[PDB]
């Protein structure tokens, strides 16, 4: 009767429930998922820089600057580098010191864990 | 992988595709809730995407994508127009290297489809 | 009653989803299925290098590149030439000799690749 | 192989396409959905096809190919006519090997069917 | 009631489904059956034939030039010979000889396939 | 061989064709919709070979099959007249073999059937 895009998004989803194609969608691949305990290792890695950071120089610690350092982490890596320059004049002047140092200065442990991650 | 093709195939998608096609227009399934949420949030990003149509040549989804990473932050309910305006130099210094293109010329492109003045994206150049 | 194509291309469906041909489609071949494998082992050996290619040169990375390339490889394979010297003008210019890397400087690699999945 | 062969013939097509094709005339089945969906989409690619029927001679498989390889960028919602005039000058060039064939008839044909102008698919011949 | 020509096919194809002579058909042949195995065969080596002819001369590889060569390999066994002097004027120029090496160059292996599976 | 002889007898072919033929008197039985398709299509080479009627004497199955050969090359939706006029000179050629057959009298025959000149057959004789 009807093919609009809003019953083609809604025929694909009732196939899926009936066929049950998202729990296997889930357990057939098995190594996809070990990039979710890659992920959640780097993760904690620069929330622990975030503190030390903010300690050593006295100043507040800030929330979200976890997110920040991540996406200029991963931008690098593809080589999108002049949204890394527009980010870095709208971060704090405190903190601009904290995003180079994910980036440049743990070259050898970080940059590495996303090589491995997209491997 | 074809252990993770397999999967898939046993499961019978082929078959149960066609019985849901016949469901729906012997009415016996109404529209989703999801599905209507979802188009009334996504058509923003789908007209915009095709007013990208004149511009010409190479694989054009480093234009495309950060078009549409763009167009999210100002969609937000607090929008962020500086870090909007980091995809969108992104997106400008991506169109410009392609064969056929100026730097002019994608200004209009990108900020037409953002629907902003062409002078917010030339002060974030540089 | 009728016999028109929109009605050749629906009961022709109607009797795959009767006899369940589709999937004895797949499951009886079992020897092409083995060119999925070799699809997606050289799917990413032109991604690895593109993203290699990428910060050799400091070029940000230009997804689609590898779909581009491996178009050229398969029309090379064939003799469509004149095909590929009109891709050549569209992508740009510092992606260029990448395109000429997988076709020419690889054709130890991934050239006998593809000589191996069609057979 | 014949294996292949063995699996598909004791599924019993012969029967089950006699018996659906009565189905039919019964009126008990009605248009799938993605048939209406088929031919809004195929029926331009069908027609240019009959367009090439003043190529006479040889195989005419890479010419009739690659016009329908070249309408499929055109009738993108981002048509790329760079892409389009790739595949067109192949089919110029495969036409002009048959016998009576010359190039500006190969010219006609191949620009008569797609329908865009002659001068588009001499540039990028060189 | 009425005999014509559309309604004995018709009662021709209504005695199949009944008795089920199809199926039985093939079923007890199971000897002529292997000719489907020789003809994959053929197909198999005027195909490879025809890419190596289509790149040690440079040209692109023309699609159906396999069926050419096929028709006029089998005419050649029964021996309709004016029937190949006006396809081989059809053919293009560099084409005509890759259609001389099926019928006269590759007589020992290919014509023998022939004649080994009309017996 | 009997052994294949044997297994069609044994579905009772001649039982099955009398209660057939019964039920279409008894209107229980329409026309299938793959004989309409068939006698729409077939029509055209029903009468031509019944043109090739005065042509006189031996095995004149040659003829009749490489006319059929030569019909269906034209009939296709891109007409191939070279491949037709292919066959239609074998068919000539075999023609004139028969006693009571020169060879103009063959070209009356077979470009009668397939109703096209007599000069383009005679281009591709030499």
């Amino acid at each position: 009767i009807a093919e609009t895009l809003t019953e083609k998004h809604t025929l694909g989803i009732e196939k899926v429930v009936a066929t049950d194609s998202w729990r296997v969608g889930i357990t057939s691949r098995e190594k996809k998922l070990e990039r979710i305990n890659i992920s959640a290792e780097i993760s904690r890695r620069i929330q622990d820089e975030a503190i030390a950071y903010a300690r050593n120089k006295g100043i507040p610690y800030l929330p979200g600057i976890n997110g920040i350092a991540w996406k200029l982490l991963r931008l690098k890596w593809l080589g999108y580098t002049d949204q890394i320059n527009v980010v870095m004049r709208t971060v704090p002047a405190e903190w601009r010191d904290f995003l180079t140092q994910i980036m440049e200065n743990t070259q050898m442990e970080s940059m590495y864990s996303e090589l491995r991650k997209v491997r | 992988s074809v252990e993770v093709y397999r999967q898939k195939i046993e499961k019978g998608g082929y078959s149960a595709a066609y019985e849901a096609t016949r469901r729906y227009e012997r009415e016996e399934i109404e529209v989703l809730s999801w599905s209507s949420r979802w188009e009334s949030a996504w058509s923003k990003f789908g007209e915009a995407v095709k007013a990208l149509g004149k511009i010409e040549g190479a694989p054009r989804a480093l234009v495309i994508a950060k078009v549409q990473e763009a167009l999210a932050y100002m969609s937000k309910p607090l929008p962020n127009m500086k870090l909007a305006m980091a995809a969108a130099v992104q997106a400008v210094r991506a169109c410009e290297q392609l064969p056929g293109m100026n730097r002019e010329r994608c200004l209009d492109a990108v900020a037409g489809a953002l629907g902003v003045a062409k002078d917010w994206i030339r002060r974030e150049m540089t």
